[PDB]
């Protein structure tokens, strides 16, 4: 969630005040998958050390 | 004074009565003036049109 601070101004004396509502945003992140494999004989994984 | 934030429980529309809404009040209070104007230097880049 994103947004900007509200604005204030200088209001005199008994004078109606504006609304300043704020806008709000929302950034959005994707998850991705990356792998690697590699195949091995019983012999060789039994004779290399 | 400070900042200081009010919480208002009930809003009115244009007849008078309840509208569904609240909302947050605040408000600051705070003055400021040179007192002696030759007690500084500003320095003035105008460009002529």
């Amino acid at each position: 969630v994103s947004s900007a601070a509200v604005q204030w101004s200088w209001d005199a004396e008994f004078e109606e005040v504006s609304d300043d509502s704020p806008e709000f945003g929302q950034p959005e992140i994707p998850v991705k998958k990356a792998q690697g494999f590699v195949p091995i004989s019983i012999e060789a994984l039994q004779d290399e050390a | 004074i400070g900042m200081t934030v009010e919480f208002i429980p009930h809003l009115f529309g244009t007849n008078r009565r309840p509208n569904g809404s609240r909302g947050w009040f605040a408000y600051y209070r705070m003055g400021a003036d040179v007192v002696n104007p030759n007690a500084f230097r500003l320095l003035n880049v105008e460009t002529a049109s």
